[PDB]
């Protein structure tokens, strides 16, 4: 990617949606990639997240003020590349390059989903998922994370 | 035109490349994998048993008067079975060229000394031993040059922790400086900075 | 407005002395023996 | 009082900089180099800057090069001033050390004005220079330069034709030309013997190829001839400043390549890509392509070279530093043969040694 | 500028060379501490058009070290004697102060 | 198998060097304790020399033993001359560190160590 | 181009006058009385010394000294816990443990700098995208115990409710260069 | 007529009689170069250099034009190169570099990066 | 010449590591998992080698995290698993290896999103 | 806006205080626990909420390069008031 | 000038009152610094100068640096910086002089 900007105009902003106590939606920084929409309607089966409008105004989110709460709802944090929607408990607590990644496993359920317990100076900061194609196919529940 | 990209004087690439081959076929018994980098610097890899003949040749030969030993470093690479890759940088003062000579070693595979050829190696030659534990044959003195008189270790090895295993402090019970195992007040913070994206496609390693 | 960047003034600066300048000083070489011997002979008298 | 054997036990200042570099990004490791040869401060980081530039395959802008040569010569005057004086302090002539340190203090204002520190200016980044010269600082450098050649003469009067200084320095530390190369000597030690060598005139790395100057060469190898080489280099370095002042082209100070050098503060706060590059260059650091280089520059002590190995990451793999003093002090055994204890004291200085670079 | 002109003569004579025009300490030749605002020039690559990074990306122009006579492969090693470079030219005496 | 030798045809030959280095230390303990004013007596100094050898009596590689002997001679050279002072020689005796326990229950009481 | 420094040009040319000049030089210490002359001149010069407590040596706006956490004119803290001043610090002197402030803002709960680890390199002030941390001109803060050099957010805001009358002028006079 | 009463470098004599030391040394190298195996590259390349520098020594009798024509510095520097090169030929005869490679390197020894 | 040595290579005494970090210490040879927040796979491809984590406690004075072991920060990178194993055995540390977990190639077709009778039909765009 | 804990110690703007029974309070004996009395929660609230005409308003620290990076707020919400993320300023329309 | 405050440099520790530990203190040098500190006749003072001497400074995490001379000698005044400005050390020396200005050693002697 280019190393400088030719933009000389005013950017856009988007109304921010309060869609629950896990995810923190700051939709000004969405790149409208439709990953969250597909994951919601193909893995979690929540089918309550979609686009809206057209043009630059293609806001993504629930049209009405509704709770996007499901057993697999914290995984939207992982899937979204940009920080458009991120976890609330983790909000501002730490940063990646400070954290040490260690391998572990979930014990909150009987499936033993793999885990990356990121610790920063002797304390647990977040519980990320690992890839394992037999159990925990890159997704982990909300209870574990 | 391109003020950012370095000017490329391709003339000195041909000259070095010709000389690398000339050294390759005038000393085949040891020479391995001569190469020239983008930055126009030659690099000859030598079997460890041929350090003296190669270094003696490159100094005395009329067409290669490499009389100045710039430095004698050592790169630790745990990946390869022969870890320590001793490096010799040489300078001419006649043909105005720099040539690198490389050999491999191991913590149980010493290398013949060079103080006979280049006396400059003498102190560099211990520095490698003190820092990497690469014993060198036929050296006169060969003692630690940098580390304390009581390090049971080799600091520059990649398996040596940065903080070390011992700290010094003053004790009144014994009225002298004592050594105790290291207990840092703030642990060194290792930053996982590596990016997960192919910065340089020209160096891809297929699986 | 125009770029101001701390450049040397037009035509550069004045020259800077950079060579050895050790003045030559002292009596002739015979005068200083003449004074010394003259002082030495007048003293004995 | 005759020395039969010298065994320099260096290691009293082994901080272990080379290992601490491997855990630090390229920009993070820059101040390590200001602290190796701590009397030619910003002429060390030039060696680091040139090495990283070579691997990155970038070159600095024309204005930056002149600043790096202009300030690369103030380091030479700074370092030679100490070498002439602290050498004389041990011999006994304390007065010249106090005169010329009224000039070091003047020049340290230039560092404190281009950077913010008197001594360790982390000013010469690989991507050119960190920050532009403040208005009128060239005028102050010029006003310094005019008065300077008078200062060097005042010292030259005191301890250049004295019986006491010539007898304490002539015929001492005679190093044969053949042994100078075999012992790996470089810099003034080579030139004192008679060997014609200077990296600024044989392997140019900056605008040094467009600037004219003379390299002093000595007839005999004694400490006296290489004293004159140090004093005469100040004269020639003071000649480069005249030229750098008189041609300091306008332009940028750092390469316009936001993936290696940071963008300006103003663009950081209005454009997105500039913020991303500012954010990544100061967290991970720019990545240099895998490779190995040995770049050498004519530091005032001599051939200061850095051997950077690298992998496809933001932190180097091995950074060996060819301190010019390592070879000189190793050869101290041969210099002091049939010479008294006081002569050894007069030979430590004539090598112009600091143990930050040796031990490093 | 407070030497009284009789000590100014004594120090000028004793030193051997005039120095009241070349004093160490600075009086009023130094640039004023406060300076007017600058506007540093914007360097190249701010063209805003025809400036694609793929043209002047020097970091990607580096290629792995070219290899000659690789042992792993079977590279092939009347020939004239070769040198690393043409011999360095002998320097010439300086013309300003050849001898000092 | 198939590893070049270093000052050792076989283990027995390298054991002679170790026995040569031991005779160099046993003859040296009574000279360091006096040349540098150590607070130990020669009888217990020789015990530490022997102890530092049993620490490495389980090795059997000829190459390793030669490197151990080479380092020991360097360690001896720095002590024959007074390069290493009382601070360095008394570093072997560990006269300050608390004796780390061995019983599992004692380890369980203090710290999380295995 | 080289330059001979101690090589005689032409020799074997000496007469009684030239011979007697050298005799006068050696036999009456002419070139030692010449060295005394220079020192005698220096006695009749104004010393460069300055009364430190009462007149303090010159500095520059870019000077790098004691640290300081700045605030916006309204009073709000500038630091936003982006934590890339501890990413670039090449001594790991800075530590941050920011959490949300309970009013929604991203602010720090710990900003301790170890001034015994810091090397006064200035990388942290050029990395901060809000100028939250700066380095004022205060070079005189030596202490009588190691502990007072372990600065914490409370000290760093005090240095920053104190030197803003100075810090603002310094930044306002060199930000264009940055 | 001149003899450069002082040479540029220190430790080197003035060598008042050139064109005889050079002819002797270059002739000696050829004789030792004649004992090498014919296929060895050192014999081929070193002959091509010594013979070239032997013609030039016989060509011009003036030394000042010889130093410039024979680009090897002053005559003394050139002579000390013939001696050192002459020493190399003797050492080459015993090391036998022309033989094929011995113990090609292991799988990855020059694979950078890692 | 050459020598015969059937004993496993063992250099624990030469490196001079204290015995307290030879027997007790445990080494983990693994290929680090991709940071699922990002979709790049460059952090992988290199076998790493950490050490068993040890006690970290808050400093009583500042709250910094202070440690009593030197090996915690050390990570060594290897090209292949076999090279890493030799290093572990060669230095006498105990090691355990986690096998590579490479993703299984998947059949992604843009046409399946719009199918006439299957259940893959995507309800949006 | 500094409040004293029941043990008499002063609570900082981060909410910290040492319990009455904590031994780490010794360091303050014969000395003082410096706390900055200019809190940040209170000072930012005392500012007036600015009213603008557009639905998207920029925010920087005020001096341009001396402020914070150029950000854009959305002011369509009426129940709440848009807040700049860097500085705690607030904006409304109408 | 330090001669203004009657401050003169002397090589022998036997004739030195204060010791300015300026520069990185390494393991190899640590035994030497304590020895030299012991030789100074009491009363003696130590003025740790710079980051490398106060704490470990830039080399806090190296294997051969004692993290601050406070581990080897008892320091009276710490002068922060890297390097401290010549004024910064002079403020340290003056602030050391004001330390001796309030000793109270003979006053307590009357109380013993
Ligand atoms: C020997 C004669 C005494 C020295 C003298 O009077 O020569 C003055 C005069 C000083 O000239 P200068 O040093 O180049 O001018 C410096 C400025 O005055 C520098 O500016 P300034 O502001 O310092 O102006 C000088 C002012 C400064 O104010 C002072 O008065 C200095 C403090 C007085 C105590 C010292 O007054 C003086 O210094 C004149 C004081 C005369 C000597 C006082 C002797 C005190 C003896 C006390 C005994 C108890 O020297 C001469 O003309 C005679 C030189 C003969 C020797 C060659
Ligand atoms: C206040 C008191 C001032 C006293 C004078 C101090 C010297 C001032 C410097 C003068 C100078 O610059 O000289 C340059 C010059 C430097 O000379 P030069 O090195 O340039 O010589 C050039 C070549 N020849 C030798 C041919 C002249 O020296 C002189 O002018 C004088 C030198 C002779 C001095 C002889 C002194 C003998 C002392 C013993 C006699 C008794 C003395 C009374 C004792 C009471
Ligand atoms: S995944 Fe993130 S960036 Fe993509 S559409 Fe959803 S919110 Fe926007
Ligand atoms: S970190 Fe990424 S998602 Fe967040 S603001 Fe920057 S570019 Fe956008
Ligand atoms: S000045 Fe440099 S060393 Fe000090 S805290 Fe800032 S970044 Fe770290
Ligand atoms: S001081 Fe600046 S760089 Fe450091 S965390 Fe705060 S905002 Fe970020
Ligand atoms: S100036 Fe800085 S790096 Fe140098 S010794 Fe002092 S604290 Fe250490
Ligand atoms: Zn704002």
């Amino acid at each position: 990617g280019s190393d400088r900007s030719r933009f000389l105009e005013g950017k856009r902003a988007v109304e921010d949606k309060n869609i629950g106590p896990l995810v923190k939606t700051i939709m000004t920084r969405c790149i409208q990639c439709t990953r969250c929409i597909r994951f919601a309607s193909e893995i979690a089966g929540v089918d309550d997240l979609g686009t809206t409008g057209r043009g630059n105004d293609m806001q993504v989110g629930t049209y009405i003020e509704k709770m996007f709460m499901s057993e697999l709802s914290g995984n939207v944090i992982d899937i979204c590349p940009v920080g458009a929607l991120t976890s609330k408990p983790y909000a501002f607590t730490a940063r990646p390059w400070e954290t040490r990644k260690t391998e572990s496993i979930d014990v909150m359920d009987a499936v033993g989903s793999n885990i990356v317990v990121s610790t920063r100076t002797g304390e647990v900061m977040r519980i990320l998922p690992r890839m394992h194609e037999d159990i925990n196919e890159e997704w982990i529940s909300d209870k574990t994370r | 035109k391109r003020p950012t990209v370095r000017p490329r004087s391709d003339v000195t690439h041909k000259q070095l490349s010709a000389f690398g081959e000339y050294v390759a076929e005038i000393l085949p018994k040891y020479v391995q994998q001569v190469q020239v980098s983008c930055l126009d610097e030659l690099e000859i890899c030598i079997h460890p048993d041929g350090v003296i003949p190669t270094l003696t040749f490159l100094r005395d030969h009329t067409n290669a008067q490499f009389k100045s030993l710039a430095d004698l470093t050592a790169v630790d690479v745990p990946t390869r079975q022969n870890r320590f890759e001793i490096v010799y940088n040489l300078l001419s003062l006649r043909f105005n060229s720099r040539i690198r000579v490389k050999t491999y070693a191991d913590e149980l595979t010493p290398i013949d000394s060079i103080v006979s050829v280049h006396i400059a190696a003498n102190w560099y030659e211990r520095e490698v031993w003190d820092m990497f534990g690469v014993f060198f044959f036929n050296h006169p003195d060969l003692r630690r040059i940098l580390t304390d008189y009581g390090f049971e270790g080799h600091p520059f090895r990649k398996d040596f922790p940065l903080t070390g295993y011992v700290e010094l402090r003053y004790d009144d019970e014994v009225k002298r400086v004592v050594a105790e195992p290291v207990e840092l007040a703030q642990e060194f913070r290792k930053f996982d900075l590596n990016s997960p994206w192919e910065a340089f496609p020209a160096y891809r390693q297929p699986p | 407005s125009k770029v101001k960047q701390d450049m040397p003034p037009p035509g550069g600066y004045g020259p800077i002395d950079y060579k050895r300048n050790l003045p030559r000083r002292g009596l002739s070489g015979y005068s200083m023996f003449a004074v010394g011997i003259g002082a030495l002979i007048f003293g004995y008298w | 009082e005759m020395v039969r054997k010298c065994d320099p036990h260096i290691g009293l200042l082994h901080r272990g900089t080379e290992k601490l570099i491997e855990y630090k990004t390229y920009l993070q490791a820059l101040p390590y180099f200001d602290r190796l040869d701590y009397v030619s401060m910003m002429c060390n980081e030039q060696a680091y800057s040139i090495a990283v530039e070579k691997l990155l395959n970038i070159q600095p802008p024309p204005r930056a090069q002149w600043i790096r040569v202009l300030f690369g010569e103030i380091t030479r005057i700074l370092n030679h001033i100490m070498a002439v004086t602290t050498h004389a302090l041990d011999i006994g002539a304390m007065t010249p050390f106090f005169w010329m340190f009224e000039e070091r203090e003047k020049m340290f204002e230039f560092y404190e004005r281009v950077s913010g520190a008197r001594m360790h200016a982390a000013y010469i980044r690989p991507g050119g220079v960190h920050q532009d010269l403040p208005l009128g600082l060239l005028d102050d450098i010029y006003e310094f330069s005019k008065n300077f050649s008078l200062r060097i003469d005042e010292v030259e009067e005191m301890l250049t034709n004295n019986r006491i200084w010539r007898n304490r320095t002539v015929d001492i530390g005679v190093v044969t030309a053949e042994d100078a190369l075999n012992y790996g000597f470089s810099g003034v030690m080579l030139r004192g013997s008679g060997i014609q060598w200077d990296l600024r005139k044989t392997q140019p790395y900056d605008v040094y190829d467009q600037v004219e100057f003379d390299v002093p060469i000595g007839s005999r190898g004694d400490c006296y001839d290489r004293y004159l080489c140090r004093v005469e280099e100040m004269r020639q370095s003071l000649r480069i400043i005249e030229q750098c002042l008189n041609k300091m082209p306008p332009g940028e100070i750092k390469v316009d390549d936001a993936k290696v050098s940071p963008p300006k503060r103003a663009e950081m706060k209005t454009s997105m890509e500039s913020l991303i590059h500012h954010f990544k260059l100061y967290t991970e650091g720019y990545q240099v392509p895998p490779g190995a280089t040995y770049t050498a520059i004519e530091a005032p002590k001599g051939e200061f070279g850095v051997y950077l190995v690298s992998d496809g990451s933001s932190r180097p793999y091995r950074c060996k530093i060819k301190a010019p003093g390592f070879a000189h002090l190793a050869g101290l055994d041969k210099m002091s043969k049939g010479h008294m204890l006081a002569d050894v004291v007069a030979i430590i200085g004539t090598q112009d040694i600091v143990f930050g670079e040796i031990d490093r | 500028a407070s030497a009284t002109r009789v000590i100014q003569k004594l120090r000028n004579w004793a030193s051997g060379q005039d120095l009241q025009a070349k004093l160490q300490l600075r009086y009023q030749e130094i640039a004023k501490r406060t300076q007017p605002p600058p506007k540093l020039p914007v360097g190249p690559s701010h063209k805003l058009s025809n400036n694609y990074y793929c043209t002047r990306d020097g970091r990607r122009e580096v290629v792995p070290p070219s290899i000659i006579m690789s042992s792993q492969k079977a590279l092939v090693s009347e020939k004239k004697a070769v040198t690393p470079a043409p011999p360095m030219k002998r320097w010439e005496l300086s013309k300003d102060q050849p001898y000092l | 198998t198939s590893v070049k030798p270093i000052f050792s045809r076989d283990l027995n030959e390298a054991k002679r060097r170790v026995r040569e280095l031991y005779r160099a230390w046993y003859r040296e303990v009574p000279n360091t304790v006096h040349l540098m004013q150590l607070d130990i007596t020669v009888k217990q100094g020789r015990d530490k020399v022997r102890e530092m050898f049993m620490k490495n009596a389980h090795v059997t590689d000829p190459r390793v033993v030669d490197l151990l002997v080479i380092k020991g001679k360097m360690e001896l050279q720095e002590t024959i001359k007074v390069w290493k002072q009382r601070t360095h020689v008394m570093r072997f005796f560990h006269e300050t560190e608390t004796p780390r326990p061995k019983d599992f229950l004692s380890k369980f009481y203090m710290g999380h160590d295995p | 181009t080289y330059k001979y420094v101690n090589k005689k040009e032409q020799e074997s040319e000496v007469d009684m006058k030239s011979a007697t000049d050298n005799a006068a030089r050696i036999l009456m210490w002419t070139e030692l009385i010449r060295g005394l002359g220079m020192t005698l001149s220096y006695l009749f010069r104004e010393p460069a010394t300055i009364n430190y407590p009462f007149e303090k040596g010159p500095l520059s706006p870019r000077f790098r000294g004691e640290h300081a956490l700045r605030r916006y004119p309204s009073g709000e803290e500038r630091c936003i816990a982006c934590k890339l001043c501890e990413a670039i610090c090449p001594a790991q002197a800075i530590t941050i443990e920011a959490e949300p402030r309970a009013d929604g803002s991203r602010r720090t709960t710990r900003y301790d700098i170890d001034m015994t680890k810091c090397i006064y390199c200035g990388f942290c002030q050029e990395a901060c995208p809000v100028d939250a941390i700066v380095e004022g001109p205060n070079f005189e803060f030596s202490t009588e115990t190691h502990e007072e050099l372990l600065y914490n957010k409370e000290k760093l805001l005090n240095n920053g409710d104190k030197w803003e009358a100075e810090i603002a002028a310094n930044i306002q006079a060199d930000y264009l260069y940055r | 007529g001149l003899l450069k009463k002082t040479t540029g470098l220190v430790g080197l004599a003035v060598c008042d009689t050139p064109h005889e030391r050079l002819t002797i040394l270059y002739t000696k190298t050829l004789d030792i170069l004649k004992h090498f195996p014919k296929h060895a590259a050192y014999r081929k390349y070193t002959e091509q250099i010594t013979n070239e520098k032997l013609d030039m020594v016989k060509a011009e009798p003036d030394v000042k034009k010889l130093e410039a024509l024979l680009q090897g510095g002053e005559v003394e520097e050139v002579i000390l190169q013939a001696e050192k090169e002459l020493s190399l030929a003797r050492k080459m005869l015993k090391w036998k570099p022309w033989e094929p490679l011995v113990e090609e390197p292991p799988a990855n020894q020059w694979k950078w990066p890692i | 010449q050459l020598i015969t040595v059937d004993e496993k290579l063992d250099i624990t005494t030469l490196t001079g590591v204290p015995e307290e970090h030879i027997k007790t210490r445990k080494v983990r040879i693994f290929v680090p998992a991709r940071n699922n927040m990002q979709s790049g796979v460059n952090n992988t491809k290199k076998w790493k080698m950490e050490f068993d984590t040890r006690e970290r406690w808050e400093n009583p004075l500042m709250g910094w995290a202070s440690t009593a072991d030197p090996l915690s920060n050390m990570v060594l990178t290897f090209s292949a698993k076999e090279d890493a194993i030799a290093f572990a055995e060669k230095n006498g540390w105990s090691y355990d290896v986690e096998e590579k977990k490479v993703p299984k190639p998947k059949s992604k077709s843009y046409g399946a999103n719009f199918s006439w009778n299957k259940r893959t039909r995507v309800s949006t765009k | 806006g500094v409040q004293v804990s029941p043990s008499g110690e002063k609570i900082t703007h981060t909410g910290q205080v040492y319990d009455e029974k904590d031994y780490r309070r010794v360091r303050f004996v014969d000395r003082q626990k410096e706390v900055n009395e200019n809190f940040a929660i209170d000072l930012i609230a005392q500012q007036p909420v600015n009213e603008v005409e557009h639905r998207i308003i920029a925010c920087d620290g005020g001096g341009g390069a001396l402020g914070h990076p150029k950000v854009y707020i959305n002011l369509d919400k009426e129940t709440k008031t848009g807040t700049c993320g860097y500085c705690g300023l607030q904006f409304k329309q109408h | 000038d330090m001669d203004r405050f009657g401050v003169v440099f002397r090589a022998s520790p036997r004739q030195a009152d204060v010791m300015i530990v300026a520069g990185t203190l390494t393991n190899k040098m640590a035994p030497a610094l304590r020895k030299v500190y012991d030789q100074m006749p009491e009363p003696r003072y130590v003025v740790s100068m710079g980051s490398c001497a106060n704490g470990g400074g830039y080399y806090h995490y190296s294997y051969s640096v004692v993290r601050g001379c406070d581990r080897i000698v008892p320091v009276d005044i710490y002068v922060p910086g890297c390097p401290p400005t010549a004024e910064a050390l002079l403020y340290g020396i003056l602030q050391l002089q004001r330390k001796i200005k309030r000793e109270q050693k003979l006053k307590i002697w009357y109380r013993r």
